[PDB]
């Protein structure tokens, strides 16, 4: 069993999805290092059967500034799906980057 | 009977830059939902790597055709095998960076 701070990550990107920045904690939790994320857009991890519903809340964060996920899998590194829920932030300057907390409600399937 | 095919051109990172409006009956988006993003945010996760590294060789073959097939996620969230078949453009009259040039079928894998 999980204490909720070692079931919870945060991570960074830009407006473009792609991830700038995560913290270390996924590596146990999902098996990727954070460097090998960067530059690969969210939606390269999204199992097919949730890319609509992904696609339509990022939508949403778009237009709103700020969203809870829903219930998605992220592919894990070495295959197989984690079930994660996220909340997303916009960040807007002076939009400038989207910052995500990022729970994992499963382990590696 | 006429295969199904679109043409697209990408950057050499793989971003769609330009979408041929016969990948909606090929694959059910609308130019508008690929353009702009990744052809790997499509592709099967088995088959991912293998897109960016077809990718990464097509720019080192000199011009010549590099062909790749993978599975394509469809408009209905469904697995299509798709044959990619690419090259890249460079003007001689510039030293503009190269693009890549795809024609995309949805081929049977048997
Ligand atoms: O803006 N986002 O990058 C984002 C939005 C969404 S969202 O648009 O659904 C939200 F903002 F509503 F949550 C969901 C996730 C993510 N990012 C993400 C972070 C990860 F650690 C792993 C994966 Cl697979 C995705």
């Amino acid at each position: 069993f999980k204490g909720l701070d070692s079931k919870t990550f945060l991570s960074e990107h830009s407006m473009d999805m792609k991830f700038t920045y995560c913290d270390d904690r996924i590596t146990e939790l999902i098996g990727y290092h954070p460097e090998e994320l960067l530059g690969r857009s969210a939606y390269e991890f999204y199992h097919a059967l949730d890319s609509e519903n992904m696609t339509k809340s990022h939508q949403n964060l778009c237009t709103k500034g700020q969203v809870v996920s829903g219930q998605y899998r992220m592919l894990a590194k070495h295959g197989g799906y984690v079930w994660l829920e996220t909340q997303g932030t916009v960040i807007y300057n002076p939009p400038q980057c989207i910052m995500c907390v990022n729970y994992v409600l499963s382990e590696i399937e | 009977c006429q295969p199904t095919r679109f043409i697209s051109r990408h950057n050499i990172e793989g971003i769609f830059t330009f979408v041929d409006h016969r990948c909606v009956a090929t694959v059910g988006y609308q130019p508008q939902e690929l353009l702009g993003k990744n052809i790997v945010e499509f592709c099967h996760p088995e088959d991912q790597q293998l897109l960016r590294d077809s990718f990464q060789q097509v720019v080192k073959l000199k011009g010549q055709v590099l062909s790749v097939m993978f599975r394509f996620r469809s408009k209905n969230q469904e697995w299509l095998w798709m044959r990619t078949s690419s090259f890249t453009f460079q003007n001689p009259y510039s030293d503009e960076i190269e693009y890549i040039i795809c024609t995309n079928t949805n081929v049977k894998n048997s």
